[PDB]
């Protein structure tokens, strides 16, 4: 019954503001004091401070000192992290946590609740949408049980994009590989292996989605 | 501030096996510290709070101990899907300070990966690009190792390597190699190998095709 949701991923420019809400249900917002976490990629957590849902007082990290303000909308049951003029350091993924009781000031509880993350991308580089390649087996590769199918999907930024087959209907043997930056523009692929009695008989489709550039296709695997 | 120092930063075990990761604080928290787990791009779980108190839904594998600096976690009897990061945190004072993490890998069988080689698609090739793709999939250890030739000769420019998280079911990992050309010089070449060394091969696994796009 309680959730908190984070709003979508961000992508500022450096000496940008960035403002990050957090909506909570299910329970007695005005209880439970709401911590935020960093988390840059392939790094650690770090606690950035909390804030008195009851109160409004913040409370930040040394670390998160001027820059970061922390604030609600009581009304809506909403925490808000801003993060004034950014910079690259502070591109990564900002979590929201619920503190798992109450009662005590001066004192923490461990969090029980978090918000799914949102992603801040710091960059100066254009939104591009992606490019959609089909990959398809070679001619004179064939033979097997198994035959493995792919997409690539390339130029595009800023992150995300999502890949699914068969509108989600194929999901086993399915690997999506972490996009890598490559000159601002990401590229990323992902493969998918179905029985050769199955393919090309029965059609194999990956559907991208680039949601900053509002992209979305649905690109079907044909033999070569 | 009160710091917490974790240990070991990575672990490797098998299925059935037991594994310990340890935190100690810089000052009395007296068992104020929670154990988190965090999966590839997921919001981290609670697992243990107060030092020894386990999380509602969490398998009793997982138990807390320690007091005062000294705190541990210990997973019994490792399952396929407890692979992952784990965080310690302690919320005696703030700073509520979280420890550096200690990534946990499954361990498994050796296994070789399974090659597959993608000649450019013949829409990328209208754009005047031309990417070879070329899949390494589900391997153990991670560490691997692929090499471009393009008419025999290695290349190695243009070439971007991504690796995916270890498999919550067979725990094996997967790798996928990118060399981009420009349609020209992909055109004006023949033969294009992807050659994969891995520690279950004294030889290169290999796959590749002629631009017949074989």
């Amino acid at each position: 019954d309680i959730k908190l949701v984070e709003s979508g991923p961000e992508l500022k420019k450096p000496g940008e503001t960035v403002k990050i809400s957090c909506k909570a249900s299910g329970y007695i917002f005005t209880n439970y004091g709401m911590n935020w976490v960093k988390q840059a990629p392939g790094k650690g957590l770090k606690w950035m401070g909390w804030i008195n849902t009851y109160t409004g007082e913040p409370t930040y990290s040394d670390d998160f000192k001027g820059r970061f303000v922390f604030s609600l909308e009581t009304s809506v049951r909403t925490a808000y992290l801003q993060i004034n003029n950014l910079k690259n350091e502070d591109l990564a993924t900002y979590f929201c946590a619920r503190e798992r009781d109450y009662g005590s000031r001066y004192r923490g509880y461990a969090l029980d609740f978090w918000g799914q993350g949102t992603t801040v991308t710091v960059s100066s580089a254009t939104t591009t949408p992606p490019s959609v390649y089909p990959l398809a087996p070679g001619s004179g590769a064939g033979t097997n049980s198994m035959v493995t199918l792919g997409c690539l999907v390339k130029g595009y930024f800023p992150e995300p994009v999502t890949v699914t087959w068969n509108s989600g209907s194929l999901s086993s043997g399915v690997h999506t590989f972490p996009a890598v930056l490559q000159s601002d523009l990401y590229t990323l692929s992902s493969s998918v292996t179905v029985p050769s009695s199955t393919w090309p008989s029965e059609t194999v489709t990956c559907n991208v989605a680039h949601p900053a550039s509002s992209t979305k296709v649905d690109k079907k695997i044909v033999p070569r | 501030d009160i710091v917490m120092t974790q240990t070991p930063a990575s672990l490797s075990a098998s299925v059935g096996e037991s594994v310990t990761i340890t935190c100690k604080a810089s000052g009395n928290i007296h068992n104020y510290l929670a154990w988190y787990q965090q999966k590839g791009g997921k919001s981290p779980q609670l697992l243990v709070f107060n030092a020894s108190t386990l999380a509602d839904g969490v398998p009793s594998r997982f138990s807390g101990s320690g007091s005062g600096t000294q705190y541990s976690l210990k997973i019994n009897s490792l399952q396929p899907e407890d692979f992952g990061s784990y965080y310690c945190q302690h919320f005696w004072s703030t700073p509520f300070t979280f420890g550096t993490g200690t990534n946990l890998e499954i361990k498994r069988a050796d296994a070789a990966p399974t090659v597959s080689i993608f000649p450019p698609s013949s829409e990328q090739l209208t754009s005047g690009g031309a990417s070879v793709v070329c899949f390494l999939n589900n391997f153990y250890p991670k560490d691997i190792n692929v090499k471009w030739k393009i008419d025999g000769s290695e290349r190695q420019g243009g070439v971007l390597n991504s690796w995916t998280d270890q498999d919550s079911k067979d725990s094996t990992y997967s790798m996928s190699s990118t060399l981009t050309l420009t349609k020209d010089e992909y055109e004006r070449h023949n033969s294009y190998t992807c050659e994969a060394t891995h520690k279950t091969t004294t030889s290169p696994i290999v796959k590749s095709f002629n631009r017949n796009e074989c």
